[PDB]
């Protein structure tokens, strides 16, 4: 059980809660994951699923987004859509709550990964108790182009479940007893006054 | 004098006899449309012939005769047959020929394989009566089908209830057949799969309880074959107590998973002599590398990088 500032290294790849803010939502974005194609001639419907380092919680090869469009054979593919399969993906970034930020400190946040049915369970500004896997991603600048290899690895929480914090009826049930005991006080004369005053 | 000929068509341009043994007919389907021994064929007779391998050719549409393999019945005592990526042959027209004709007094092996996805072909057991008053018309597919050794169907749309009725009405022997291959056959499903027409599941309890003793399997480019659908093999082990050679890569869905308990239970059998699975994307380094430690399997191969199957002249005769 932590927040976006004791989440520390340590808990990289376990199991986290982080109480916190929602910042930054992003937009919600369809993120491909399976393309499905009718073979022009061939007639079989071939497919392919990708891979990323957000869609999986373990590590597999990237697949780079692209469609493929001939057959082993050579016979042109025609894309499915429908058939294919997008899963929505939205970026938010949960903010410290700043009651915990203690002295002179700025509040924390990290980068929360939603999809599907998780996807706008909240707006920004939103108090919020978030569940995931907290992952490192990237090449950290390990990569040879980077020169300057102090900086840090991307680190993310993939959402397992996104709590909103609203406690600590926009229309309201109403019962016998309440359709009695509002026609009972209509009534009343001092109803003016004793609901004004209420 | 000539016995075996090799007619290898890479490019294009523009009776009994009784010698000849073994016939290779290889074509580049790119280049030849056409089918060059295609007269040939269908008028003489090759009484000697023991072995056939026809690939790549492009059987005429305006002769149904070809197509329906008519040619075919003049090769009695054809030991092997081979026959591939011909563009415009059918498993469906070849398993009509199996059905009226008692073809052949012995294949010991055959290899059909057509290219494309064509329509489901179930098979067509409906024996038809002349008349109520008459016989029927008797169904020579055990007769023709009854000696294999080898059945190799690798990518021709049968259903899978098609292979369990060729199990069931033992039109397949059984202990004379030892290797079979299936790959790439899409109307393949299996028991454990919830979206399917019931009539492409392959049964493969009833199938290795009749085929027991077979050698040699190859499940390659079968999509259907997923982790779930394996746990039907785990638990069918002790129906394929023979089985050495094994061929499912090029599966981009078996997980390592699925292997390990595979071997695990085929363990409790001495190891498998040999299994393949280049090509799969989901079979992880640490757990081949484990299969190796613990001598699972006498041979794994696992080239993730090998894009192809098709080995010319050792997998496959389809030029090129």
């Amino acid at each position: 059980a932590l927040s976006p500032r004791t989440l520390t290294a340590q808990h990289l790849n376990k199991l986290v809660s982080v109480e916190g803010i929602v910042t930054k939502t992003s937009l919600v974005r369809p993120k491909l994951i399976r393309s499905v194609h009718y073979a022009a001639k061939t007639g079989r419907f071939h497919y392919r699923d990708y891979t990323d380092a957000t869609t999986t919680l373990t590590t597999r090869i990237p697949t780079p987004a692209i469609y493929p469009t001939e057959d082993t054979e050579g016979n042109k593919l025609t894309t499915e859509y429908g058939y294919s399969t997008f899963i929505d993906h939205q970026r938010i970034t949960v903010q410290e709550m700043p009651e915990m930020a203690p002295a002179g400190q700025l509040p924390r946040s990290i980068d929360v990964i939603l999809d599907d049915d998780l996807v706008d369970k909240t707006k920004p500004g939103d108090r919020v108790n978030v569940v995931g896997v907290f992952k490192s991603l990237g090449a950290g600048g390990m990569n040879q182009s980077n020169s300057n290899t102090l900086i840090g690895f991307k680190t993310l929480i993939l959402g397992n479940t996104v709590y909103p914090l609203h406690a600590r009826a926009a229309r309201q049930m109403l019962t016998d007893f309440d359709i009695r005991n509002i026609n009972k006080l209509s009534k009343k004369k001092d109803i003016f006054d004793i609901l004004s005053q209420s | 004098l000539l016995k075996k000929i090799e007619l290898i068509f890479v490019n294009s341009l523009v009776v009994i006899y009784s010698e000849l043994e073994k016939i290779t007919l290889i074509c580049d389907k790119k280049k030849i449309k056409n089918f060059p021994l295609c007269r040939a064929l269908l008028r003489g007779q090759f009484p000697l012939l023991q072995k056939l391998t026809i690939t790549g050719v492009t059987f005429p549409m305006n002769n149904q005769d070809i197509m329906n393999f008519q040619w075919l019945l003049n090769f009695p005592d054809l030991k092997e047959l081979w026959i591939e990526d011909n563009d415009n042959c059918e498993l469906s027209k070849f398993l009509q020929l199996l059905k009226f004709s008692n073809v052949w007094k012995n294949l010991e092996k055959l290899t059909f394989r057509e290219n494309k996805l064509y329509p489901i072909v179930n098979l067509d057991e409906d024996q038809p009566v002349t008349n109520d008053d008459e016989v029927p018309s008797m169904l020579f597919y055990k007769e023709n089908l009854q000696n294999l050794e080898k059945l190799d169907l690798m990518g021709t749309s049968i259903s899978g209830s098609a292979l369990t009725r060729l199990c069931e009405q033992e039109y397949l022997d059984g202990r004379k057949l030892r290797s079979l291959n299936i790959g790439n056959c899409p109307n393949i499903q299996f028991p454990n799969n919830h979206a399917h027409t019931a009539r492409m599941i392959l049964d493969v309890n009833a199938v290795l309880k009749r085929l027991s003793k077979l050698e040699e399997i190859n499940l390659s480019h079968l999509s259907s074959l997923n982790d779930s659908t394996m746990k039907s093999f785990i638990i069918n082990v002790p129906f394929l107590e023979n089985l050495k050679r094994l061929d499912i890569s090029h599966n981009f869905e078996i997980t390592g998973i699925s292997i390990y308990e595979f071997l695990k239970k085929f363990q409790m059998d001495q190891p498998l002599a040999y299994l393949n699975i280049d090509g799969c994307s989901q079979v992880s380094h640490i757990t081949v590398n484990m299969i190796r430690a613990q001598n699972l399997v006498t041979q794994v191969d696992c080239v993730y990088e090998r894009d192809v199957w098709r080995k010319f002249g050792i997998n496959s005769y389809s030029y090129s």
